[PDB]
Parts: structure tokens; sequence; C-alpha cells
RNA sequence: ACCAAAGCUAGCUCAACAUACUAAACAAAUACAAAAAUACACCAAAAUAAAAUAAAACAUUCACCUAACAUUAAAGUAUAGGAGAUAGAAAUUUUUAUCCUGACGCUAUAGAGAUAGUACCGUAAGGGAAAGAUGAAAGAAUAAAAUAAAAGUAAAAAAAAGCAAA
């Protein structure tokens, strides 16, 4: 729906400019159809800073899910994935809450990959990469 | 010729304010206040000019007899340059002599 | 002894050198004449240091090391000159009864403005005195009219201040009605 | 002393005393190259070669062999918003010249320390590893890398 | 005749200023995670498998 | 159209045009025409010696101000000619025609450091 | 030192003096006056370190501690609770740290909060009987303290230790003054030893 | 609203100060 | 689509009152070539206002025109005047306190010249400008928000023939 206030009670500072940032210009389509395994609760950590006397309290959640997502393009053709496809994501979501905080919002914090995770789909359009910009008297150098 | 694009603050005058609703309460007491004080009482104005009327050099001339060794230097001085233009005009230039 | 010119070399490269509080005039005006005397002479040295350091800064395209040293020390010195003035003009109002240090009198120059004219020193009375002989303290018969323009022009100005504060409280009564 | 009236000398007047004396000095670096014997101030306007020669000795015991001042003017060119000028105010600039062959030479006052200069290297590196973490992968292409899918 | 531009805009981080701020920033989040968990290898066979 | 606004200083004139920039003068032309320095003219700095003596260009924080009292003629007309006085009528000795006893000094004119016309700079 | 402000000037809750400042209003700045309610020092009730609660915004009936007030433009500013948000670090390939940022309040739209209940009240100046000036609540009927509050310096005077140029408490009260009627010239010249024999010859004086 | 006080002509006899400089010399006459 | 366009403030105007009327600020320096602590002197002063203009010219004359006495009348009367233009009284009359102060005044080509007697222009006396617009916050500039309307251009060169239209 593209809201940004209740987006602010929900997720935290850290999170914020990432899952907005690059898609603003775009059109985001994203459903949630099923939780294959029941959500799990990996870790608790907390953050004692001595200067404030503040502790953030951050609970890993590991979850594995059943999501669709499409974006679409400024000019509204679609650029990543089909919004037909039930796709299973595993996702290692780190959540955040300050506690000397009268208010004490719960918050997702952030989101942590693993090494091993499965290469994400590819994309639609083909992209160049290309080679190091030379000056005239710059020769080219191939490593093998 | 440009004109402004924006809707003013619409100001509400209320009519019923004390001094609209008390206007003019006065003006009869010479008749209802048997005959003590002229109607003239009520007026608050300049000193030359209080109950009283008439055409600008008579105005000005009226000014500078009362008041005219009151006034600051600059003032006085245009003063009489008003004046004298006044009645240079007044008599000397028109249609109808 | 060119050393007191700087901070000890313990100090030099340091972003942050702390420092205590500047003198009040009370702490002063318990301390003897002698005293002060020689607390002028350690203020000093520390002045003429901290100004080096300032400029030697300016130089170097750096910031200066606790800046604020330099504000309380002038705080100071400027707080003891104002005590040790105190006892000197109490004294004298004590001894001679005069309120001003220096012989003046109030004067009326050639523009007609009522000066207050401080006193000087020569080695030979007033009325032998040229250069003195040749100023004029009193008006002439047309400055009278200047000064008359001085007064109207000063009272036009306060004329519409006044005016100008009186109209900028109409417009906060009727924008803030909380009356 | 300095802004304070002097008594008028006439001949055998008491010696002229300045108890807490006004001025104040500014130790300088050079602009341009010097022997060792000379050290250079920066002084208020109104005070005399004799006047920073009796300072420097009495105060701070510095011996001096020689004194020399020059007036330094401050440019009044700049201008203002309001195309007024502004002046840089000018000083007075006294070279001196130490006696029993004193050689002086101007301190570094800003000696860096090699560890907070690492750790600014160090820091620096870790803002760069950073800045190339959040730039975007080639071969994304565009797509907004938050989703998992 | 003589009259210029203005506006040429600037970004500048200067430490001075930075530090003479007088209400410190207050943050509700920091922006690191300490620890991270880092998961069973196997982690996408054992998922198949409930108990 | 030369300038105006800018200050009138010994830089600007000619050759003749020489103007102090305020320091006073230490002496007088003599004889030969060279200069004598009046030793008399001359400031001598009081320095007393500050090398034994504990007070700092700073104070402690945690120290204490206090109550802010300008000195005035009152207070310390009190704290000085009062004792003095009060003991001198108690015993009946006081005598109105000479208060030089108590430090009144009828007449500046006699001491080195006047504080009427104010002989001395600082 | 005294940075001395054009007569019409906005308050950004930037430090007057600062880069922030000059950057947002320059040399020739001259905008619009923002009408302020006046008020009398003395009927001013807001200090800062006082909780407080808000009474509009979209955070409200909240409660929060007061950090910094501007008395120019009448403003209040609660820690992290009225509430925008803003990117600091910034470089061309980086945008940095977004850090929750706050915008300040009139004094309308916060009031005093009683320490007892924790309820918002009406504070009113009274003046009790010994000689003390203090808050005192409409509603409830009961004094409210004032917030003792750190200062800019960062400096706590019961944690401090003395560096070579501070001097010691002890040396700083002691009581040195013979409060005697010679001048400082009398006294140091005659404490010094220095003696002086001939006086001023006579000066006339215009 | 309710109105001000009528003005009213005071009937007392009415002395303006004979050593009033700014006081008029009309109203300082046997006459008055 | 550029160039642009829109704000409502800064302050001002005119009166009232009012005490009384050369503001503020003075440490040093200021009447040497003002801002330069210090040597036998001098110092100081007044004389009717004039003319442009009206008289259809101009010659006597020509209200007001840097001198306190106001107001209602007497009265534009008596008088004075190339008896022309015009000028013009008096005797004698009248005048009740103090509070209720403000605005059918201006809103940036206006209102003060005024953001300033500054810049700049004159050797000097002197003359004398123009200029402002975001928001609660810019300690919200990958920045967010409502005109896109003057002439001038661009988007888009022109095609027999003629006050350009009907
Ligand atoms: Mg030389
Ligand atoms: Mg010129
Ligand atoms: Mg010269
Ligand atoms: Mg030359
Ligand atoms: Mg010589
Ligand atoms: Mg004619
Ligand atoms: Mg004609
Ligand atoms: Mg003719
Ligand atoms: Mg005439
Ligand atoms: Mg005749
Ligand atoms: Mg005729
Ligand atoms: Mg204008
Ligand atoms: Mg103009
Ligand atoms: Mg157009
Ligand atoms: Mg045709």
């Amino acid at each position: 729906n593209s809201d940004h206030d209740r987006l602010h009670t929900l997720v935290t500072e850290n999170c914020f400019p990432d899952m907005v940032w690059d898609i603003r210009y775009k059109t985001v389509r994203w459903s949630f159809v099923e939780s294959l395994e029941p959500p799990q609760v990996v870790q608790v950590r907390c953050s004692s800073l001595m200067n404030q006397g503040n502790i953030y309290g951050q609970v890993t959640v590991r979850m594995h899910t059943r999501q669709t997502l499409a974006i679409y393009d400024r000019f509204g053709r679609l650029m990543y994935g089909q919004e037909d496809v039930p796709r299973d994501v595993l996702e290692y979501v780190v959540f955040e809450k300050h506690l000397v905080d009268p208010y004490g919002s719960w918050r997702m914090h952030g989101k942590i990959i693993p090494p091993w995770a499965p290469p994400k789909q590819p994309i639609l359009k083909t992209v160049m990469i290309p080679g190091p910009q030379l000056k005239p008297w710059e020769e080219f150098e191939e490593p093998q | 010729f440009h004109v402004r694009v924006t809707l003013p603050p619409r100001k509400v005058v209320d009519r019923w304010n004390e001094k609209r609703a008390m206007f003019g309460v006065y003006d009869n007491i010479g008749i209802l206040g048997n005959f003590e004080k002229h109607p003239k009482e009520l007026i608050k104005g300049p000193i030359w000019l209080r109950g009283w009327k008439g055409n600008e050099l008579q105005r000005c001339i009226r000014k500078k007899r009362m008041v005219g060794n009151r006034m600051f230097i600059d003032d006085l001085h245009n003063l009489n340059k008003r004046i004298s233009y006044l009645y240079k005009h007044f008599n000397r230039h028109g249609k109808y002599r | 002894g060119l050393e007191e010119f700087f901070d000890d070399p313990k100090n030099w490269g340091e972003e942050k050198v702390k420092s205590g509080a500047s003198w009040t005039c009370q702490q002063l005006r318990n301390k003897s004449n002698e005293d002060l005397h020689k607390l002028w002479y350690v203020l000093l040295k520390e002045r003429n240091m901290l100004l080096t350091l300032e400029q030697e800064a300016k130089r170097q395209r750096l910031p200066m090391p606790s800046p604020e040293r330099l504000e309380k020390v002038v705080d100071s010195m400027d707080a003891l000159d104002k005590v040790v003035q105190e006892r000197e003009d109490a004294l004298r109002l004590l001894q001679t009864g005069q309120e001003k240090a220096r012989p003046g009198a109030w004067r009326r120059d050639i523009f007609g403005r009522i000066i207050w004219h401080k006193f000087k020193q020569w080695p030979i009375p007033w009325y032998l005195n040229k250069k003195y002989n040749r100023k004029r303290f009193f008006a002439m018969p047309y400055v009278e009219r200047f000064v008359r323009m001085r007064i109207e022009k000063q009272a036009r100005i306060k004329a519409r201040k006044r005016s100008l504060e009186r109209k900028k409280e109409k417009f906060l009564q009727e924008k803030f009605p909380h009356l | 002393a300095r802004n304070v009236l002097y008594p008028l000398y006439q001949l055998g007047n008491p010696q002229l005393r300045v108890f807490r004396t006004n001025f104040f000095i500014q130790l300088v670096r050079p602009g341009t190259a010097q022997p060792e014997d000379t050290v250079q101030f920066r002084i208020p306007m109104e005070m005399t070669r004799v006047d920073l020669r009796n300072y420097l000795e009495r105060i701070y015991n510095v011996p001096v062999a020689a004194v020399r001042t020059r007036v330094q003017y401050g440019s009044n060119r700049r201008r203002d918003h309001r195309n007024i000028r502004i002046k840089k105010p000018d000083y007075k600039v006294a070279y001196v010249q130490l006696a029993l062959g004193q050689t002086f030479t101007f301190p570094d006052l800003f000696p860096e320390r090699k560890g907070a200069s690492v750790d600014v290297d160090v820091r620096d590196q870790v803002l760069e590893d950073q800045r190339q973490k959040h730039s975007p992968d080639p071969r994304r292409g565009g797509v907004p890398g938050w989703f998992g899918l | 005749s003589e009259k210029e531009f203005v506006e040429h805009a600037r970004k500048a981080g200067l430490v001075i200023p930075h530090e003479r701020l007088e209400r410190p920033i207050h943050l509700a989040c920091t922006a690191g995670i300490f620890d991270a968990y880092v998961p069973p290898e196997g982690d996408a066979r054992i998922s198949s498998l409930s108990k | 159209g030369a300038d105006r606004m800018s200050k009138w200083t010994s830089k600007r004139g000619p050759r003749t045009f020489c103007k102090g920039r305020g320091a006073k003068g230490t002496g007088f032309h003599g004889r030969d025409g060279k200069f004598v320095q009046i030793k008399e003219m001359i400031p001598e700095l009081v320095v007393p010696e500050l090398a034994g003596f504990k007070l700092k260009p700073y104070v402690n924080y945690r120290a204490p101000e206090g109550t802010d009292t300008p000195l005035t003629a009152k207070q310390l007309f009190l704290e000085t000619a009062a004792p003095a006085i009060e003991k001198d009528f108690k015993a009946g000795t006081f005598d109105p025609e000479h208060l030089e006893k108590y430090g009144f000094e009828p007449t500046q004119e006699g001491k080195l450091f006047q504080l009427y016309p104010k002989n001395f700079p600082r | 030192s005294k940075v001395t402000l054009p007569p019409n000037y906005r308050y950004g809750m930037s430090r007057p003096g600062s880069l922030s400042d000059k950057r947002k209003n320059p040399p020739g700045t001259r905008r619009r006056r923002v009408p302020v309610e006046p008020i009398s020092d003395e009927d001013w009730h807001l200090f800062c370190g006082d909780k407080v609660e808000i009474l509009e915004g979209k955070d409200a009936g909240k409660q929060g501690k007061v950090v910094q007030v501007i008395r120019q433009r009448n403003w209040v500013v609660v820690e992290g609770l009225n509430t925008h948000y803003r990117y600091v670090g910034k470089t061309v390939d980086y945008r940095g740290t977004m850090i929750p940022s706050e915008a300040p309040l009139l004094h309308n739209q916060v009031k005093l909060v009683d320490p007892t209940d924790r309820k918002p009240t009406d504070v009113e100046w009274r003046f009790t009987e010994a000689g003390e000036r203090v808050r005192v609540s409409t509603r409830s009927g009961r004094i409210i303290p004032k917030p003792e509050f750190p200062r800019a310096d960062g400096i706590v005077p019961e944690t401090w230790i003395d560096g070579p140029k501070d001097t010691s408490v002890e040396d700083a009260l002691e009581k040195t003054y013979v409060p005697r009627l010679k001048t400082l010239e009398e006294e140091v010249m005659e404490a010094m030893g220095i003696q002086e024999t001939r006086r001023h010859k006579k000066v006339y004086w215009y | 609203y309710r109105a001000r006080p009528p003005p009213r002509r005071s009937q007392e006899p009415r002395w303006p100060d004979p050593d009033d400089p700014l006081t008029p010399r009309w109203q300082l006459s046997p006459r008055y």
C-alpha cells in the first residue's frame, strides 16, 4: 500500500531505509499464502549500554514461508517475479525492542540471510557488466 | 495583471462587538438631554477639527492659526507652502471664474 | 623563560585540555591587594599563552584545543579589574568625594550639543595656552535653529516607535485572544 | 599599560610605575626565514620598543639583546553583502633578538598521535567497506534486495 | 551593472558543531545485530521432518 | 575621488605626515637633533615574585561562588574607621578636629598617589 | 562571545551562531515575522527536565522529558516523542543512518504533569510562607518540584579532579583581606619595599 | 453590553491654575 | 516547457495624550592634516530679507512668506489701495471639568528616502538608490507541497496578393 506511517510503528530505524529505499518509484504486490513450518524462536540477546542504562532486547525468529512477490517498474511493466507463484522462502528475522522506553514497541530490526542460502530467482531483463574503463596509454591485463 | 492564487483567510467581523453595538448612542444628547451639551462634544479628533468643516484651504489656514506655533519646523514650512499654493490655485485658476 | 608562552609539552597534541572555572568577583573581594597584584600576573602569563596557541591554531588550519579557556581567563582578569577599581572608587569617595577619577566639566560645544568634556594635563595654565584657547565652548545664535531640529527629529523617532509597539499589541490580541 | 592616562612628566618627578600591566602578547611563528637569534611577537598597537623589552625581561626573564618593530596594515578591500567594506584590524609586529647566544626555535604544537591516525585509517577502511556493502549488485539490475522471494 | 548569482549548495561535515549539539541525538534503535545465529547447513533436509 | 570613509593614518599622507598610532612619548628632541629618552617617562613594570605562592589562573569547579555584594563607601567605612572611632568615642578621646589618626586625608597634594586628580595609571 | 542577530530573525532550533544557521539564514535574510504570543519571563512555567504530557499531534496522551526550550519562539522539546525521520551520514554512494528527530512544540500543546498521579495539570505560580516561589497545581492542589538538570558543560561538580592550573577550594575560599584605607599601589609598593622620595609638580587640568 | 455614563456639563465653578503657563490668557482675565 | 507568477510581513501615515524638549554610548582619543597624552597666549563680531509671481506689460503696490494668543461673532464691515490688482482691522462679543485613542490611513513601484542618508555619484556644498517572501520543524535538500495564466521564446521556419481582417 506504500503506507510509511504504520511502517514506522512496526519496523526499526535500521530496517526502514533498506526495505523502503529502492522500491519507492516502483509498484509492489506481495501476498502471504502459507506458513509451512510454524515460526521458531532461535535465540535472544541483550546489549547493555553503561552510558544510558539502556537495554535492547533482540529476538531472532527463524521462519519458513510461502509468499507471492511481484515488482513492477515505474512504467507499470513487470520487473522481478510472477504474481501466481507461491514461492517458498526461508528467512532469519531479527526483532528489537527498547526496554527502558515506557512505550516499549516490538519492532522488526533486521533480516539475516545464511551463507548457503538458495540463489534468489533470476531477473527478467538482460544485464551488462562493463570491463575496466581505460585511458589511452593504459594497456589491458587479463587474469585467468 | 496576475491575480492572487490563494483564497484569503475569510475575515469574520462580528457586528455585535462593543464598539459597533454602542454606536451613535449619545448623538441625541442635546434634545433628550435638556440642552446642555451639543453633539459636537462627542467628537474625538484633532483639536482644530472638532465640530467644524471646510475645504482644504480653509482647513490648512485654520490649523495654522490654532496649532501653528506648536508645529515642527518642517511641517510648519510645508503648511505655509501648501497654503500659498492653495491660495494661488483657488483664487487664480479654474474653469468657472 | 620563553616557554611560558606554551602549554606543558604533555598537552600539545591533545583535543580536550580540561580546566577550572573562572574567578567570580566574590572570591576576589576576599583576597588582599598584594595577592590580587600577583594573581594578575599569573592570569597574564596564561592569557598570553592562550593567545599564542590561538594564532598558532589558525596557522595550522586546525581547531584550537578547548577554546573556552580563553573566555574564562579573560573574565577572571576582567573580574579582577572590576574589584580593584571598586576599592579605589570607594576609597576616593571617602577621601575626596568625587565620583569621577578624571577632572571634567559639562560644556556646550560649537554644534550646540551638551557634551562632557574630559580634562587634559598641561604644564601651563589655561589662559596661556594657544591651542586650547582656540577651541570654542559655546554656540553661536544660528545654532539655535539646528538644536530645535534635533529635538523634533528625536521626538519623531520616539513617537513612531511608540505607535509601533502599540500596534504590535493589537495584532497579537486578535491572533491569540485567550483573554 | 594602555587605554589609560599617564601622569604628565615635569622635571624632577617620581618614576612612573605600572602595577598591573594592560598589555598582552602573542608569540607567533615567522612567515619568512629568520636567524635563530630571533623571536617574533604580535603586540598591541600602543606598545613601544622599550615597553616590550622591559615586558619580556621583567615578566618572563628573557635576555633581550635587541628589538625592532613595524606596523602591518590589514586589508580594507573585502566587501559585505551590503557592499560595505570590512577591515581586518592593523597590528604591530615585534622582532626581538636574544642576548646570551640563546637560540630559539618555534615548537611544533600539533604532533599527531599515530594510534589516532591508525584509528582514522581503520575507520576510513570500515566506512569504505560499508559503502561497498551497500552498493547495488550489478547482476540484480536494480531489483530491491530486501525481499527473500 | 554589478550583480552576481547566489545559491551554490554544499554539504560540509565538520566535527565542531556536531559536538556542540545541546540535545544529543536520541536513538530508538542500534544499527547492528550483536550476535548472528549461524544455522545448520542441512536445514533444508531437517525441515521436511517435523519432530 | 580619494577616500572619505577610511580612517586617516600615517600610512596615507606624504613624507611630512607622521602621526603615531597612540603609544606614549618617552622623551624629547635634544641639542644634536638626536632624541633623548627620559628614564622617568618610561613605564616601570612592578612585578612581584610569583614562585613561592599558591593561586592559579582557574578555580576548582565544586568550589562555591558567593552572595554578590559590591563594595560601597559605607562598608569600607565600617570595616576600618568605625571600630577605631567607636573605641575612642567610648573612651572620650574623640577629636572632631583631627581625624587623621583614623586614616582620613584632608588634602591629596602631599602624597605620591593621589586619588582625585588621579596621578597613577594602574 | 556575543553574536548580534539582525532585528528580524527566525529561530530554527539551530544555535544562532552555527554553520547550520548561517547556511539556513545567510547574512542578508529577512523573512516574514512569525507571530509569537508574548509571555513575561515570570509567567513561564516550563523548564528543562520536567515530565510533560502532549495534547496534540500524532503522539498524544504520552509523556516525556523536556530537553531544550526555545523561549524566543515559545518551544519545548520532548526527546523521542514528537517525531519525523531524517538521514544523517551522507556521501555520493551512501545514504547513512536514518535517525528519528524531534519537531518542537508550542506551549499550548504541552501541559506540565505533577509527579504523584501522573496526570496533566494547570500550573500556577505561588509564593509560600518561606519566601519561596513554587509551581502549584490548579486541579490536584499540590506543589510541583523544579527539574534539576545537568549543564551545557557536561561537567558534574561532585565528580571532579583538580589539574595543575586549578586552585583548590581551600585556597580559593580563604580570606586574606584586611580592609584598610591604602590603594593597591601604596599597598604593593610598601610590601615590595620600593622607596620613592620625589613628588609631582603642579599640573593644570582643563 | 451596557452604555457608558452620559457626558454631563459640570455646573460647579471652574478655576484654571493662574500659575500654569499652558493655561490660556483669556481664562485668566477679570472678565472670566 | 523556460523566462516567469502568487503571498503578508517589515515597517510607515495621520492625529490624541503626555511630561516638558538636543536619544543612545563614553575606557582612551578627538577642533596638528578631528580622533596624534605634554609649552607663554590673544580672542572674537553685528546691517531691513529679496525675487520669481499677481496687476493679463511694468515702474507705486502684490495676502501666506520661519516674529506665540486661540475660539464664536462683529466682517470681508470701518478703512487702505497706479482708489487698480488687491489688501483689511478694532471697540464689543462667545468658549465647562477629567477618563472613554484611535483609523470608511498604506501594505514592498504603496507607506518614510530608508533594509540607509548606507552603497554609489560629485573636488566640494550637495545628490542619493535598489532590494523581502518554503514550512510546526530544513537539528524534515535520494526534500516535501498548491499558479504553470503578461510580454519574450520553445514545442512548430516559409509557399503568388498586399493596414492582414471581414
Ligand atoms: Mg620603523
Ligand atoms: Mg567621493
Ligand atoms: Mg605618510
Ligand atoms: Mg609615499
Ligand atoms: Mg635613539
Ligand atoms: Mg506681471
Ligand atoms: Mg497669465
Ligand atoms: Mg513679462
Ligand atoms: Mg514678497
Ligand atoms: Mg490716496
Ligand atoms: Mg490697473
Ligand atoms: Mg519603498
Ligand atoms: Mg524609495
Ligand atoms: Mg506567454
Ligand atoms: Mg487576400
